[PDB]
DNA sequence: TTGTGGGAGCTGTCACGGATGCA
DNA sequence: TGCATCCGTGAGTCGAGGGTG
RNA sequence: UCACCCUCGA
């Protein structure tokens, strides 16, 4: 693991980035907390100040819209 | 104290001592990035 | 002239003026004799009868006789091993090298047990182990790699006296060491004050009277024998105690610390250490040395090899009488022994342990451990249930043999660049190793050429580096004594006549006689015409003596020379430095796609090639039945078929390709011993390490300045110096903590185009051309997901990836390496194959590259003239002869005279004479210059092959004569005048060069040092995990070490920022490296350096030594040296769009 | 937790200043 | 308690390849 | 990659 690999590892994917930017910020933060950071659903509802229904609805809807946004799948 | 093969175990003092200790080998001079080596051939074409 | 002792060998006309009365023995005999002795093969049997050593006893048989019998402490039961026997080999050599095995044969013994109580006998045949076997080429195969056992130089057992001057006072103190083949050492010394004492096992020196009275002597008895020595009388006057039993008890307390003294255990230990044959091994060589040195028992009493009380008395009397130094000394039973100190480097006192003795010495230890196990079993086991099978545990013997062949210093990776390298490697003599002197004990005086090395060890061939004088090649005519000495043949001179009776002499027997020289005037009958000849003195000093006193004469010149060194033409015209470099550089030459025998050589190419073992030879006279590129089948006059398979494009240990090509056609009649097919560097049976090139000796526009070399581009276009280089790549899929690795074409996040050269397995396909970074074997490894990417965990959590979480560990091509995939072999755990634990699959891909000659490649001749290629000009730029023939290689003039290698110039002259051929005019002929040597060298057709044997080569007058009768070219022009020079035309401007330049044909070798191997570059790469500095080595993609002296230079320049940048942001600053790469990538300025991580490692190392180290602020207290983890989260959360 | 049983290698290095330790 | 003797330290730089523990 | 050892190169 060189300094070259370490410096390029820091840069964003700029493909998953764009696809996430296309998602609604309300659903983007939800899929972030529940998937990237892996919070429990109640704790995500605690962080976003919104109840459980809102959180899980944004969760699955943003999941679907992101699924439709990216087809690369590591090619 | 000899490990299998009767070689003397490198002690905490051996890490500092000698030309291969920390001071000589790893502190006074080190291996660097952006460096290479190769065989040298004469070029009379070149300027100084 | 003809050298017709070898059938079918090409006719190399020899300038030799002297007949060869003895022929070069088997160059590998130093190895085969040793191993055939160790086994006891019938070849070795027959040999012994001839030797007259009627008592034949093998090495294994000897270890068995020393071990037998094995008696229990009660004496009730004994176990004796009787007969060693070998089952056939387990696998052939090729299969061993392919499957990473060891070429071995099962070893059986006949273990007879006897119970004296019940008086019962149980014989058996017990399996000792799989014994590694020596090949027909004299090598071994260990774990799939070919290896050679180097003969070790060790001092023979015996007593050795030395004169130690340079005490505190200018007073000669004499010391003596009694050194056995095994046991406890003995040492007798004298001090600054006059005394005599015995230093035993490094213990403090006790007066020798203690040992005298401990062996039973009384004061009245020892005072008699040493009465003429007042030093012994003074030591007895200064003696602490006088008595026998108290001497025993004091010797005991000297041997025994921390435990109470006792007289009974004193007697037992003192009698067991030396005179008991168990703990003390006096060698047969050692008994012979001591019985010749002290002359005590000369009436053939070899019945027992152990110290006799008379020989200790003789050693002490010798020590004390050596202070007086009277020549004749007579032990009470001894015989007129000369009293003199012993030379440690003399080859009469310095023997060599060959491979058989080293293997025997490891087997002895293993078997002694097995004997311990046998004695342990003899108690706990129920009698009437034991068998010789249940007593014997062969684990320590197998472990001993494995440890030897794997880790011993004397078991060396075989060096095979060309046949010659392996040939000499098998004949090397190494002074370092276990049982010999260590590396820090090697002084200048052990490395120098000893006068006893004449005809035994070559003084020219030896390493240039730190191993100088420590590794030396065995001479050509020398052979190893059964005792381990080196003998050299001579010619017995009776009544001043020289007969054909050859007598081999050791260094001991030689110094009694005065030896003549190989170059000597001889009456047609045989006698010296010169009044006084030059000879080697017993002292070794040269002198003059008449012809009736000469006892022996050299069998031949080159007697003192090794194989590789005797292949240098006009060696006698080169200095030992450049001759050494030439001998060492011959065996560094790579093989070429086709091998061209040298136009000018010695008689050693043929013999060295066929003895090297890389050539195919006919074992029996017959006619070739079939010839293919794959094999050659011959039909003997017996009617029996014999077939030889060709080694085709097989990689050697060093990467040089070893091809074999048939030199015979279908239907040819071959005599036994003829060469059937050439090896890598052989040509029609002769060693060809390079090419015959047209050379011009002149400085050319500075491109050959300071040892560089200018080449004709022809040598590229015509593949003259092109060589094939094979390299092996290996990768294995194993079981990790996360699961098992898989070798598969399925590689995530990879294009189909780069995978196009891979089969369904993920392995590259045979015949594809590979470039830097091309995938050789696809391999995926289960990823722990702890380092999994947050943006990738997004994918795994949203898309529900379940089955395969892997990463790309696939094998790729290293930097700067490219070629054509030759072969692929694969081993699978799914199939039946032996693989290490956890390793599922293991695949090897072989890749060959055709390397043309190029800038930087290393060329050298046989005369120590080296150099890299500065430039390769087009065939037009090269200076050309009058007929338009461009020279092939331009060697700078300034390099010849100062280096004292003028054999290259004579080689060039004779090479032109051999290229164009010559016809000496013989109408009223026999010109006085050509009368002496030339027999049928009078005329020679163009491109003839001739030989100049070292010290018998063509004389200067004969070469100057040949330079005149040079045959013209096809146009009738004589292109090279009688001066060896010629007019050359500058191929650039066209004007001819004003002066005639020496041109000719020189043998040039491509040494194995190529730019394709040596070029390296690293912007960034892997680091060592401990000190965080860049790794080292081209293989590891390492960086260059900027050492201490380089920092001294940088400081002397006063360049501070360069020194800091080299030492902080390029090497050890973990946060500065990625910062610098990021800054340059984004085109910004370079930031400020941080702290070297190795300094933190130093501080932690000091803290681990109970040293409280603290970095203080300007005025503050200790400063926190580590960093918080929250510095890296902001930019990550921002890149994810928080 | 029985009755039996004393290691492997080395050293073929040299020069110098100082504390150790012997007599 | 004055002095020999034994002990500890030091002994060029930078490269390449192989093996085994 | 860590440690040895070996054989080399200037």
């Amino acid at each position: 693991r060189s300094a070259e690999v370490e410096a390029l590892e820091a840069l964003p994917d700029t493909e998953i980035k764009e696809a996430l930017q296309a998602l609604p910020e309300e659903f983007r933060m939800a899929v972030y907390y529940a998937d990237v950071e892996g919070f429990p659903y109640k704790e995500i509802a605690e962080i976003m100040d919104t109840p459980i229904g809102t959180v899980m609805s944004r969760l699955h809807r943003g999941r679907r819209q992101l699924r439709g946004l990216l087809a690369d799948v590591a090619r | 104290v000899t490990g299998p093969g009767n070689r003397p175990l490198k002690s905490l003092s051996d890490l500092l001592k000698g030309k291969q200790g920390r001071f000589r080998q790893n502190l006074l001079g080190k291996r660097v990035d952006y460096s290479g080596r190769s065989v040298i051939v004469v070029g009379p074409q070149l300027k100084l | 002239s003809s050298n017709n002792s070898v059938p079918g060998a090409p006719n190399r006309v020899s300038f030799a003026k002297l007949r060869e009365p003895l022929e070069v023995p088997g160059l590998l005999d130093v190895q085969t004799d040793s191993f055939e002795w160790l086994i006891g093969s019938p070849r070795w049997r027959e040999s012994a009868a001839e030797r007259g050593d009627v008592n034949p006893v093998g090495g294994l048989e000897e270890v068995l006789y020393e071990l037998s019998p094995i008696e229990d402490f009660s004496g009730s039961m004994s176990l004796s091993f009787s007969d060693p026997r070998f089952d056939d080999v387990k696998a052939p050599v090729d299969e061993c090298k392919d499957k990473d095995m060891t070429y071995a044969a099962p070893l059986f013994v006949t273990a007879e047990f006897i119970n004296n109580n019940t008086g019962e006998i149980k014989s058996q045949t017990v399996f000792m182990g799989d014994f590694p076997m020596m090949t027909e080429k004299g090598t071994f195969i260990i774990n799939g790699t070919e290896r050679v056992v180097v003969s070790q130089l060790v001092r023979s057992p015996g007593v050795y006296f030395d004169e130690t001057i340079d005490k505190s006072t200018d007073k000669t103190l004499h010391s003596v060491k009694v050194i056995p083949s095994r046991g406890a050492w003995l040492e007798f010394d004298v001090d600054k004050r006059d005394t005599v004492g015995v230093r035993i096992d490094r213990k403090r020196r006790q007066p020798v009277t203690v040992l005298l009275k401990a062996l039973g002597w009384t004061s009245e008895q020892i005072v008699e024998r040493f009465g003429f020595s007042e030093i012994m009388r003074s030591t007895l006057e200064k003696d602490n105690t006088v008595g026998t039993d108290e001497a025993l008890l004091d010797i005991y307390r000297k041997l025994r610390p921390g435990e109470p003294p006792t007289k009974e255990s004193a007697q037992t230990l003192l009698e067991n250490l030396f005179f008991k044959e168990k703990r003390y091994d006096l060698a047969r060589v050692g008994r012979y040395k001591v019985n010749k040195k002290l002359g005590l028992h000369v009436g053939e009493p070899i019945t027992s090899s152990t110290l006799t009380e008379e020989d200790v008395v003789a050693t002490i009397e010798y020590l004390v009488r050596l202070h007086e130094g009277q020549t004749t000394m007579t032990v009470p039973g001894g015989v007129e022994v000369p009293v003199e100190t012993d030379d440690i480097d003399h080859f009469g006192n310095r023997r060599l342990r060959t491979v058989g003795e080293l293997i025997q010495n490891q087997i002895r230890v293993g078997m002694s451990r097995m004997e311990r196990v046998v004695r342990e079993r003899m108690t706990t086991q129920d009698v009437e249930a034991i068998t010789p099978q249940t007593l014997i545990n062969i684990r320590p013997v197998v472990a001993a043999i494995k440890e030897f062949f794997g880790t011993s210093q004397l078991s060396q990776f075989m060096d095979q660049n060309n046949p010659l390298s392996g040939l000499t490697h098998k004949r090397r003599l190494s002074a370092l190793g276990p049982g010999g002197l260590s590396r820090e004990r090697a002084g200048l005086e052990v490395r120098d050429v000893h006068p006893s090395h004449y005809g035994r060890m070559c003084p020219i061939e030896t390493p240039e580096g730190p191993n100088i004088g420590l590794i030396g090649s065995l001479s050509v005519y020398a052979r190893v004594n059964p005792f381990g000495f080196i003998e050299t043949p001579y010619r017995k001179v009776v009544d001043g006549v020289v007969s054909d009776e050859i007598v081999y002499l050791t260094a001991d027997e030689e110094d009694r006689h005065v030896v003549a020289q190989a170059n000597s005037p001889i009456d047609a009958d045989g006698r010296f015409v010169e009044p006084r000849v030059l000879v080697r003195r017993k002292a070794g000093e040269v002198e003059y003596v008449p012809s009736s006193e000469v006892d022996y004469m050299d069998v031949s010149p080159r007697q003192m020379v090794s194989v590789a060194t005797a292949m240098i033409p006009f060696l006698e015209h080169d200095d030992a430095n450049r001759a050494l470099m030439g001998a060492n550089m011959q065996r560094q030459a790579v093989p070429l796609v086709r091998s061209e025998a040298p136009l000018v050589g010695t008689g050693m190419e043929l013999r060295a090639a066929i003895d090297a073992g890389d050539v195919v030879v006919a074992e029996e006279s017959g006619v070739i039945e079939e010839v293919s590129a794959d094999y050659i089948t011959v039909m003997h006059d017996n009617g029996t078929r014999r077939t030889y398979r060709m080694r085709k494009f097989a990689r050697s240990n060093h990467g040089t390709c070893a091809n074999q090509c048939p030199i015979v056609d279908a239907g040819d009649r071959v005599e036994a011993g003829q060469v059937i097919a050439d090896g890598p560097c052989t040509d029609d049976g002769e060693m060809a390490l390079g090419k015959n090139l047209l050379v011009a000796i002149m400085p050319w526009e500075g491109h050959n300045y300071e040892d560089a070399i200018i080449l004709s581009n022809r040598l590229v276009e015509e593949d003259v110096l092109t060589s094939i280089h094979i390299e092996e790549h290996e990768i294995d899929a194993r079981d990790t903590k996360l699961g098992a690795e898989e070798i598969t074409r399925d590689i995530p996040n990879i294009s189909d185009e780069v995978l196009a050269d891979l089969d369904e397995r993920g392995i590259v396909r045979i015949g594809a051309e590979v470039r830097d970074g091309d995938i050789l074997v696809g391999k995926v490894t289960p990823k722990g997901e702890t380092e999994l990417t947050p943006e990738e965990r997004l994918l795994r959590a949203i898309f529900g990836e379940k089955a395969r979480e892997v990463r790309d560990t696939s094998l790729k091509v290293p930097h700067g390496e490219s070629g054509k995939v030759i072969g692929i072999r694969v081993f699978s755990r799914e199939d039946e194959d032996e693989l290490p634990a956890g390793v599922n699959e293991l695949v090897r891909v072989y890749v060959a590259q055709k390397r043309k000659i190029s800038d930087g490649d290393k060329l050298a001749g046989r005369h120590g003239n080296k150099g890299v290629i500065g430039k390769i000009l087009p065939v037009e730029d090269m200076p050309f002869l009058a007929d338009g023939t461009p020279v092939d290689i331009i060697l700078n003039t300034h390099g010849v005279p100062r280096r004292m290698n003028i054999g290259q110039i004579l080689e060039t002259h004779l090479g032109w004479c051999a290229h164009s051929g010559w016809k000496v005019d013989a109408a009223k002929g026999v010109p006085d210059w050509a009368a002496r040597l030339p027999d049928e060298l009078l005329e020679a057709q163009p491109n003839a092959i001739v030989s100049t044997p070292v010290f018998d080569g063509a004389q200067e007058a004969e070469l100057q004569g040949l330079l005149s009768c040079t045959l013209p070219n096809r146009d009738g022009d004589v292109l090279v005048d009688a001066d060896g020079k010629a007019m050359l035309f500058d191929g650039r401007s066209g004007e001819p060069f004003p002066y005639p330049v020496t041109v000719g044909y020189m043998y040039i070798m491509k040494l194995h040092h190529l730019v394709d191997d040596k070029i390296h570059a690293r912007s960034t790469g892997p680091y060592s995990m401990i000190t965080q500095q860049p790794l080292g080595g081209k293989a590891q993609f390492g960086g260059q070490r900027f050492g201490e002296m380089e920092c001294w230079a940088m400081q002397a320049y006063g360049a501070a920022y360069t020194l800091q940048e080299l030492l902080t942001i390029k090497s050890d600053d973990t946060v500065g490296r990625v910062k610098v790469y990021e800054a340059i990538v984004k085109g910004e300025n370079i930031p400020e350096p941080g702290i070297p991580e190795s300094f933190k490692v130093l501080l932690k190392e000091l803290q681990s030594l109970c040293l409280n180290v603290e970095v203080l602020s300007s005025d503050g207290a200790a400063i926190e040296l580590r960093e918080g983890e929250d510095e890296d989260l902001e930019r990550a959360a921002a890149n994810l769009g928080i």
